[PDB]
């Protein structure tokens, strides 16, 4: 820890380093929106009840598929709002902003993996 | 129901009123489907079309048994007493079929003219095959008996249908049967379509006397116990002097049972 | 028929009837010229919005200026072109960025045309309404043009015209184009002939039209827009030429 | 308003949500139960339908347990009422692995109520249907009783009843004089509404299952002993002339 | 969700309308009226009195836990109207966000930043085809360091406002012209004169004499903005000044 | 054709016709079965033709046991030796490709009969309203122009609405008032459509409207607390079998 | 009092109202537009025989092949739609080699059945499948308990047989094989 | 007639109030063959019965196998059967593994009705169509536990959910009071008695079409076939009439 | 039709039911006028707010964004505000890199595509709403209008909204260029009053500059002088 149980699409990273960490400021910076949102969910969870994160999380899930194709930047102007960085700006957007990708992916083979069918 | 995220369904239709509304190259087009729809008779005496059944010769009864139940039922009690031989049959290409439609003839005295027909008619092909086998103005002294199955599943009532009782016989009788009824007619809630309620309803509108069969078995594959139940028919004028040989039948019915028809394999 | 609710569904002849009403949609734009010349590669075009209270914009409406020498000219709605014109601006400069050489034309009207094709395979997002219209120059295959399509047909076409009225301008010009001797001038000249003839004969002026050229000169490819008074003169030589028609 | 019940979330012109009223009437074919609070304690009575006498007692029962100290007496659709039971016993759960000591009624209700409701807003699930009864006991904030509708009710009454027999029963229920009453004759009225409410054209078989939380047993939810409602039972069967 | 969205132009939300109206947030709308109730809420100059009205069904209910006067802050309050499933859940989700804002910004929230919250949170459901717009009226209520009481509306549609009275209810159009009326006479007000007029306006629009055991008062004062409940005791005394 | 249930046919001279059409909802045949169960009419002959589904059925009307035991085809006549009626029971669904010689074959009954009025219900889709329809009554009328100079001015006088034109009428979901209407158009046969909007599911309060509505003007009852028209004895098990036992 | 048209063989997950999904039952009716086969499991081990009927005399007659291999003693049959058979022809081999690797011993047709059946028993709702497989094989080859012939049909089960055949005209196919079966005839 | 726009899916109330999907899959579960599960004071007799594809084919499994102290019966849809006995195996694996103990059978069951509850409410699934009848002894004597296409459970002490069993149903409770004191081959007869009236007339239990398998006191659950079952079938007395 | 009901269907002439149906939404609003003048920009509108009971103060409609941009909305209210948000978010964004304030056009450019995005896809309603934005850059001034597709306009005397077809017709004959901002209050305030349905008052109008200092919103007492003068 898995076995084989093409090569040129997906190349040249060895398994020695992706398990084990960079500086450590590497867990909190890659995952962060989704562990702010489990803290919060795991706070309401706690304190409002059983309701709230459901009812949450699943309007997060109900909102996200309604964007653009993979292939093409999006604006998410909404699911800002709700999600409560509406006016919270910080360095997500002014630091390598998704817009300008410097490197971007054949669209058929990211649509077919934002689908999970790979 | 719906195809993708977002997508505006219309509601399905209940009266059938979601049929649209011609160039020659598309004018072709219904016509092969209606020639390959079409009902043709086929009697097997030399590749033979034939004029309907009816015109070339009169009769008295013409029971009709639809349904691999009555086919069944017919095929073990009534066809010891006496020799019987084939007149034709029919050719259909309806999509749920294609199993057969044969008519029989008995050498004795020939008012008798049993048929067996479990082919599924469309719900169009109908009225061609009365237009083919009966015509426009037969004579008004035929009796008609027809015997068929449905799902118990179809009668309905205030108390729940699993809790009601095993299959039984229901009756349905036009005007013009002076001969009284050996089970309790059919209530006003439920109602029979296809092929016997044609043969009723042109029965009725021809001034002719007519009876229909019902039988509200829960299980449709063939088996002993639904086709048994048919017994208390075989006390009527409609079918009185055909019944010979009572024990022989029995056992005949139950080896043609044994033959172990192919179940459905979707369940246990 | 009943076959073109959604697009992702045939007909019993076999069709995709959605992207072929889409196709209706480019019909309701101004027509696009472009023919191809030996030196340059000149883009006429057409502006719509003529009222009376519109201020004027840089690079006109249409031609646009991909990233050193390719242009563009959009037709039908144009909510939906300033999004394809940043992807390909965008495309350009990444290939640019991989590989420190101009871009060629087929890795970039093969690239656009790959998503105008991917939106007409994924049913839940209708396909974009446009007919973007190439131009540009290489060392390759010296000059070219190309003209798209909203489903994605690509064609090397040498001298076309995209929009309303497109028949009977693209009749014209098959019948009165000089294959293999062309000039600037002459080509211009023919443009303005070809606007002439189409349109509803309202006799043009310096408000109602926009020419771009691609000459190449001194090793660097330029993109110039003629002046406003620049084609006045040009539309009194053309009316002088058909007024000395002689005749009797 | 035909035509517009098709989906939660969609209304009607004259305002209503059909599902919800569809919903709401979907609770009263089932059988009855009601729940009376005394001065120091609750009790609660179901008439249990028994099928055929191949089952026996402790068959699907309608009297769960939520905590040392709660319990409902849900009529209604039985699967909803097992997971309504599932969420609620965990809801407690939560809420004592981390706060101390135990859940008083309100939150518990409360939050049982708006997680009922949570399902009414969308149109993936469908609304629940089933009623909802969580009476209980407390040290010192005293006895209290809540009932659930389907839909976001959440109100606090002193006796009231659910089911199919529920408007007979509410009348008769009217007039008691339970304010100053105790556990031993509560149970005895309990019996004898039960027996005055019950049809027998539809109905053949009865059991009736009781249960009360109170001083007399110092906090704590279990099933009446055998012997108080066998005695409850002849009373009540007695009293009918 | 795998039951699509219903044809029609008046059967679902993100389907304009032929002349461009969205008549399901109407129907939203006449949605509030459906329950059944009125509620008042008035500033004066120095206190931001709401009055409302409690209905028992019945005599087993108890008459301790039918409220329709919630809590959001310290000192905040609302006098939710309509049905109660959604009420239920507007209060929390302004509790949460209220608790939010205190943890990120430190301070007790102005009115105007709630109710925009709140309207931002129920618009965003009248875009996407899978939400219904949950029908009720945020009126909001307290005072402000820096401009005095402050009384705030909210729609289902999203659209706030800011009011110096208030109505809402199946009454709102007569309560709302007796309070033009009225307002427009004097201006001066005081706490004694808001309650008064409230209790009045209720009174004449519904036309009813009011038990005194009917009616309950949430207000906010300058000298004490703690959020606080008059009792049976207060309200019982005002009512018999009343008219006397 | 007209299948007399005697030896002989009784010939109706000038007769009013109550025809009902397929339409969503079934509602003009409901409307119609109750108002054949409340005039307490009688059958008079039978309507035989290959475009009907065959069914066969009791006696819908069976008030006592002298009448319960008869057989009902899918069409049926009846009719009121007394003021003039006659009403049709088409209580089945059209096969398909055969409306249009079924629609021939009764106007031509019809245009042979001699009868003096004919009268048409039916419904419509409800959500193909546009903003004009919302704001107003559902209930309306539609007359061929050959009806207007006879009962117009009472119409008229009862205010009652108009259809909408386009430029040619087209009623969604009609089924085959579209073609009477239009093979009426030309034939000079009048008759007058009653049509409702409604939607599917559950219609019977809409039917009852719809008696009323055409009472308004028929006054075939007492001129105008609910217990008017006499529901029929077959009304009772509208939504299936009872309940399964054990399921709550 | 009326007829009405009602539809519930739209949908794959819709139930009768006397059960019979109807989707299942469409899907096995549409086996038949294929080609016959044949298997007899004999004491001396099994036999198949499947048809080809070459559409025209160009296609090289070895470019279809219904006989395809599973392992060094499994052998099976397809029948009615091609590519849906290939996909679980590939399953089964990767399957079956994957054991043969993990437990270091050769496979037994019941534990392959198995496997097969349970991965097409995930028709329903990922590159999970949305349709059922409209295909049918014939399963056969040796173990240690001796030959074995297993059936297996689109639904969901591999019920045991001797010999059954699986194209069109089954009928004629089935009751001749019910007449000339001996269970102790000779392979040859 | 009126139910056409309200059975085409799953998450629709009617307007009387019933899910018609659970109704249709109730009735679904009815097409299989008869299981009768009797019980005693010691053994817990499972016996099924068996039909034929053909003559030349072989018969179904009715009886598979979880562990060494359960043994659950199948009758309705085939294909959930395999998918839901996974779950079963799993959760007694797990429940080995963690703890030491076997899992009672009053924890697995609940286990199975709340799996079985998630799909009646989502959108786009279907409820299974399995008639399970679970049996096994743990602790507390044999328990027979019936499972129903819907998430409802129930006790039970003999029944024979499947095919045609209304008869048997008669004839379980007509003698429903010597299955407390018996040896497990007068339990054995009662339970291929009470069977056989399942099977039409004219027709005998022969060695091919029964699958009795017994799980008790001292031995693990065991399923017999072919052969081996001749010896429980031999007295049988000789015809029903 | 069969064809409308659904933004992602082209019906078989070519166009979008859809965003026809919102654009006569938005055309049945409240009217606003924008004036562009060789000095500046004025941007007057009216609410509905005419009842006492509401108050001047907390709701308002020209909300300013940074220092050079202000605009006003002639659509459905709760419709605008997040549209606003994001406007001042990405001002801001902009703002951080390239340590220079926005231009207008890149902020014309991005909203005109944030707008957008709620057209193409499918499943979500296009948004109900057309704004004016006027800049003021490089010494020049810049009046731009947005349509719910989303195509801007260099627009110069728009008066869309309630009945802009009199308004343009009225308009198409009074501006002449040359003109400073005196000027175009009066013409904005006569533009108004040519369809108001009553009397301009105290409080009805909301007046805004963008002369070459910021973006002042004129305060009522000053509306108060200029509606007398």
């Amino acid at each position: 820890s898995p076995v084989t149980e093409d090569l040129l699409r997906k190349g040249f990273s060895c398994v020695k380093n992706e398990l084990l960490p960079s500086h450590p400021l590497e867990l909190s910076e890659k995952n962060f929106q989704l562990n702010q949102d489990k803290m919060n969910f795991s706070t309401l969870r706690n304190i409002q009840g059983l309701f709230a994160p459901l009812k949450l999380q699943m309007e997060f899930k109900a909102v996200q598929q309604v964007q653009r194709l993979p292939f093409l930047s999006s604006s998410n102007l909404s699911l800002d709002v709700l999600r409560g960085n509406d006016e919270t700006i910080g360095f997500e957007d002014i630091l390598n902003d998704p817009s300008q990708s410097e490197v971007m992916g054949e669209p058929h083979l990211m649509v077919e993996y934002k689908l999970g069918l790979l | 129901a719906a195809t993708f995220f977002g997508e505006v369904v219309k509601a399905p239709c209940r009266a059938g009123t979601e049929d649209e509304e011609e160039t020659p190259e598309d004018r072709e087009v219904r016509l092969q489907l209606a020639r390959k729809r079409e009902v043709r008779l086929l009697r097997r005496q030399t590749k033979t079309s034939l004029v309907s059944l009816l015109e070339k010769y009169p009769c008295s009864k013409f029971i009709i048994a639809i349904g691999n139940n009555a086919v069944a039922f017919l095929s073990s009690f009534v066809m010891n007493s006496g020799v019987w031989e084939e007149v034709g049959c029919a050719k259909l290409w309806n999509e749920w079929c294609r199993a057969f439609c044969v008519f029989y003839h008995l050498k004795s005295n020939p008012s008798v003219f049993l048929c067996q027909c479990s082919c599924y008619v469309a719900e169009d092909q109908q009225y061609q095959w009365l237009e083919k086998v009966f015509g426009s103005c037969p004579r008004k002294n035929m009796q008609i008996t027809i015997l068929t199955c449905r799902h118990v599943t179809d009668y309905k009532t205030s108390e729940s249908t699993g809790s009601l009782p095993s299959p039984f016989l229901r009756a349905l009788k036009t005007q013009n049967f002076k001969d009284s009824a050996c089970c309790p007619l059919l209530e006003q809630p439920n109602i029979v379509h296809d092929l016997p309620a044609a043969v009723l309803s042109y029965c009725q509108v021809w001034k002719i006397p007519a009876i229909l069969y019902l039988c509200y078995t829960d299980v449709m594959k063939l088996d002993l116990i639904t086709v048994e139940a048919f017994k208390p028919i075989l006390s009527t004028r409609s079918l009185k002097g055909l019944v010979k040989n009572i024990p022989q039948s029995t056992e005949i019915l139950k080896k043609l049972m044994t033959t172990n028809e192919i179940q459905s394999n979707i369940y246990t | 028929r009943r076959y073109d609710s959604r697009t992702t569904i045939f007909s019993p002849e076999g069709r995709l009837y959605q992207v072929e009403y889409a196709m209706e949609a480019i019909g309701h734009a101004g027509t696009c010229l472009g023919i191809l010349a030996n030196d340059g590669v000149l883009l006429a075009a057409e502006r719509r919005n003529i009222h009376k209270l519109l201020d004027e914009v840089f690079f006109s409406e249409k031609i646009y200026k991909l990233n050193e020498d390719m242009a563009c000219s959009v037709a039908g709605i144009t909510s939906d072109a300033n999004v394809l014109t940043n992807e390909l601006r965008l495309i350009a400069q990444r290939y640019l960025l991989q590989y420190q050489e101009p871009i060629p034309c087929e890795q970039l009207v093969t690239a656009l045309c790959d998503i105008k094709q991917a939106y007409t395979q994924f049913g839940g997002k209708r396909p974009f309404g446009v007919s973007l219209l190439y131009i540009g120059w290489d060392k390759h295959y010296g000059f070219q043009l190309y003209q798209s399509d909203p489903s994605g047909n690509y064609g090397g076409w040498k001298a076309t015209c995209i929009g309303n009225n497109s028949a009977a301008a693209v009749s014209m010009l098959k019948q009165d184009y000089k294959e293999g001797e062309m000039t600037l001038k002459s080509a211009l000249a023919l443009a303005i002939k070809v606007l002439n003839k189409t349109m509803d004969v309202s006799k043009l002026s310096a408000e109602k039209v926009e020419i771009a050229t691609l000459t190449r000169e001194n090793g660097k490819t330029v993109i110039r827009v003629l002046k406003q008074k620049e084609v006045e003169q040009l539309i009194k030589k053309h009316e002088e030429e058909e007024a000395k028609a002689e005749r009797e | 308003g035909t035509g517009y019940d098709l989906s939660a979330s969609t209304f009607s012109p004259d305002g209503r949500v059909f599902q919800v009223e569809y919903a709401m009437k979907a609770v009263e074919n089932s059988s009855t139960a009601i729940g009376i609070r005394c001065k120091d304690g609750v009790v609660f009575g179901v008439e249990k339908l028994v099928l055929s006498k191949l089952y026996e007692e402790g068959s699907n029962k309608r009297l769960f347990n939520v905590d040392r100290h709660v319990g409902m007496a849900v009529a209604g659709l039985l699967a909803d009422a097992r997971s309504l039971a599932d969420i609620a016993r965990e809801e407690a759960s939560n809420f004592r692995s981390n706060f101390g000591y135990n859940i008083p009624l309100k939150h518990l209700a409360d939050r049982v109520a708006m997680y009922v409701h949570a399902y009414t807003l969308y149109s993936a699930v469908r609304p629940f249907g089933c009623s909802f009864m969580l009476g209980s006991y407390s040290v010192n904030d005293g006895a209290q009783l809540y009932m659930i509708d389907p839909s976001g009710v959440s109100y606090g009454y002193w006796g009231c009843a659910i089911g199919k027999a529920r408007q007979a029963a509410k009348t008769e229920i009217e007039k008691l004089q339970m304010k100053e009453m105790t556990c031993r004759d509560i149970v005895k009225e309990v019996a004898k509404i039960i027996y005055i409410v019950h049809d027998e054209v539809k109905d053949k078989a009865f059991e009736l299952e009781l249960s009360w939380v109170g001083e007399l047993t110092n906090g704590r939810h279990e099933i009446v002993p055998k012997d108080i409602r066998e005695e409850a039972e002849k009373y009540a069967k007695e009293s009918l002339k | 969700m795998s039951r699509g969205s219903s044809a029609g132009f008046d059967r679902h939300i993100t389907i304009f309308s032929p002349e461009g109206r969205l008549y399901q947030v109407e129907y939203a709308f006449k949605a509030i009226n459906q329950g059944g109730l009125t509620s008042v809420a008035v500033r004066g100059k120095d206190c931001a009195v709401i009055v409302t009205q409690k209905k028992v069904p019945d005599k087993l209910l108890d008459s301790s836990t039918v409220t329709h006067l919630f809590k959001i802050t310290e000192n905040i309050g609302c006098v939710m109207t309509g049905m109660t499933a959604d009420s239920r859940s507007q209060v929390q989700r302004a509790r949460y966000e209220a608790a939010n804002w205190k943890y990120k910004y430190g301070y007790e929230i102005p009115v105007d930043m709630l109710c925009k919250r709140i309207a931002d949170i129920s618009q965003v459901y009248t875009q996407n085809a899978e939400m219904r717009p949950l029908g009720c009226c945020m009126i909001l209520i307290g005072i402000d360091e820096e401009q005095g009481p402050q009384v705030y509306k909210c729609d289902p549609a999203g659209y706030y406002c800011g009011f110096k009275a208030t109505a809402a209810g199946v009454k709102q159009t007569e309560s709302t012209s007796f309070l033009e009326k009225k307002v427009k006479k004097k201006f001066d007000w005081t706490f004694e004169q808001t309650v008064e007029t409230a209790i009045t306006c209720l009174s004449t629009v519904l036309s009813i004499d009011f038990k005194p055991s009917e009616i309950e008062v949430g207000v906010v004062t300058v000298e004490n903005p703690k959020f606080r409940i008059l009792t049976e005791a207060e309200i019982d005394a005002h009512l018999v000044a009343l008219a006397e | 054709m007209f299948v007399p249930c005697g030896e002989s046919a009784p010939d109706l001279a000038g007769f009013t016709l109550l025809m009902p059409a397929v339409s969503v909802g079934n509602v003009g045949q409901l409307a119609m079965d109750l108002i054949i169960s409340t005039l307490n009419m009688s059958k008079i002959g039978y309507f035989y033709t290959d475009c009907l589904v065959p069914m066969v059925g009791n006696n819908p009307y069976a008030t006592t046991e002298g009448n319960s035991t008869e057989l009902s085809i899918n069409a049926e006549v009846y009719s009121l030796p007394s003021r003039k009626l006659v009403a049709l029971q088409l209580r089945s669904i059209f096969i398909k490709y055969k409306s249009k010689p079924f629609c021939e074959k009764l106007l031509s009954w019809v245009k042979s009969s001699g009868c003096a009025r004919v009268i048409v219900l039916s419904s419509s889709h409800s959500y193909q309203r546009n903003d004009l329809q919302l704001r107003s009554t559902p209930f309306r009328y539609l007359l061929t122009p050959s009806m207007q100079k006879s009962v117009q001015n009472k119409i008229k006088s009862l205010n009652w609405e108009e259809m909408e034109k386009s430029f040619c009428i087209r009623i969604p979901g009609g089924g085959i008032t579209k073609t009477l209407y239009d093979e009426s158009c030309s034939k000079e046969i009048q008759m007058a459509v009653l049509l409702k909007f409604v939607s599917e599911g559950d219609n019977i309060p809409d039917a009852l409207g719809l008696v009323e509505y055409l009472n308004e003007w028929l006054q075939i009852l007492k001129p105008l607390s609910a217990s008017r028209w006499k529901i029929p004895s077959s009304w009772r098990l509208l939504f299936g079998s009872g309940l399964p036992p054990a399921l709550f | 009092m009326f007829l009405t048209r009602s539809e519930y063989d739209r949908g794959v997950n819709t139930f009768s109202p006397e059960g019979r999904l109807f989707q299942v039952e469409y899907a096995i009716e549409a086996i038949k537009l294929g080609s016959t086969a044949i298997g007899i499991q004999t004491s001396e081990g099994v036999c198949l025989a499947v048809e080809k009927r070459i559409t025209s005399p160009l296609m090289e007659p070895s470019s279809i092949e219904k006989i395809v291999e599973i392992d060094a003693h499994i052998g099976c049959a397809m029948s009615g739609l091609i590519a849906d058979a290939k996909t679980l022809i590939d399953k089964a081999r990767v399957e079956t080699q994957n054991h043969w690797f993990t437990y270091n011993e050769t496979m037994t047709v019941e534990s392959v059945t198995q496997a097969v059946s349970n991965l097409a028993l995930q028709f329903g709702e990922p590159g999970a499948m949305s349709r059922p497989f409209g295909v049918a094989l014939l399963f056969g080859g040796v173990d240690e308990k001796g030959p074995q012939l297993f059936h297996m049909d689109p639904s969901g089960t591999f019920v045991q047989c001797d010999a059954r055949a699986i194209g069109s005209a089954s009928e004629g196919a089935q009751s001749s094989l019910q007449e000339v079966y001996h269970k102790s005839m000779t392979l040859k | 007639m009126f139910r056409n726009q309200y059975d085409n899916d799953v998450t629709v109330w009617s307007p009387q109030g019933r899910i018609h999907q659970i109704e249709y899959a109730m009735e679904a579960v009815k097409q299989g063959s008869a299981t009768v599960g009797l019980k005693s004071k010691t053994h817990a007799v499972l016996v099924a019965l068996k039909r034929a594809q053909s003559e030349l084919a072989a018969h179904q499994k009715k009886i598979l196998h979880v562990d060494n102290h359960i043994g659950i019966s199948i009758a309705g849809l085939t294909a959930d059967a395999r998918l839901l006995c996974n779950f079963m195996r799993q959760e007694c694996l797990d429940s080995r593994f963690v703890f030491d103990r076997p899992l009672p059978v009053s924890r697995l069951v609940s286990l199975i009705g709340s799996k079985t509850q998630i799909p009646t409410q989502r959108y786009g699934r279907r409820p299974y169509g399995v008639g399970l009848l679970i049996a096994g002894y743990d602790d507390m004597g044999p328990h027979i536990f019936q499972t129903c296409p819907s998430a409802n459970y129930f006790d039970c002490r003999a029944m024979s959910i499947g095919a045609r069993s209304q008869s048997a149903r008669t004839y379980l409770e007509r003698h429903m009071s010597e299955f407390m004191e018996c040896n497990l081959n007068e339990l054995v007869k009662h339970g291929l008695r009470a069977l056989r009236e399942t099977l039409p007339a004219e027709q005998d239990l022969t060695t091919k079409n029964v699958s009795i398998g017994i799980v008790g006191k001292d031995l693990e659950f065991t399923i017999y076939d072919d052969d081996d079952v001749s010896p429980f079938l031999e007295g049988l007395e000789e015809r029903p009439q | 039709r069969g064809y409308s009901f659904s933004l992602t269907t082209f019906s078989p002439s070519g166009k979008l039911v859809q965003i026809e149906y919102a654009l006569a939404a938005v055309a049945g609003g409240a009217p606003s006028v924008g004036i562009k003048a060789a000095n500046g920009v004025v941007l007057a509108t009216e609410k509905k707010q005419k009842s006492i009971l509401y108050d001047e103060r907390s709701v308002h409609k020209v909300e300013p964004i940074t220092k050079h941009i202000g605009l006003v909305y002639s659509g459905m209210g709760p419709d605008y505000r997040v549209l606003v948000h994001r406007a001042r978010k990405l001002a801001q964004q902009y703002y951080l890199v390239y340590q220079e304030p926005i231009p207008t056009a890149q902020l014309v450019q991005r909203v005109a595509s944030v707008m957008q995005e709620y057209t193409q896809s499918g499943g979500v309603r296009p948004f109900g709403v057309s704004l004016l934005i006027c800049g003021w850059n490089e010494g020049r001034p810049y009046l731009f209008q947005s349509d719910p597709s989303g195509a801007y306009f260099a627009w110069k005397a728009t008066a869309m909204g309630k009945n802009y077809v009199n308004g343009k017709t009225f308009l198409e004959k009074r501006y002449n260029e040359d003109l400073e901002l005196e000027d175009a209050i009066h013409t904005a305030i006569l533009t108004l009053k040519e369809s108001f349905e009553g009397q301009m008052t105290e409080d009805n109008i909301e007046v805004g500059i963008c002369n070459e200092a910021g973006f002042r919103r004129l305060t009522p007492t000053e509306v108060k002088d200029y509606l007398a003068a």
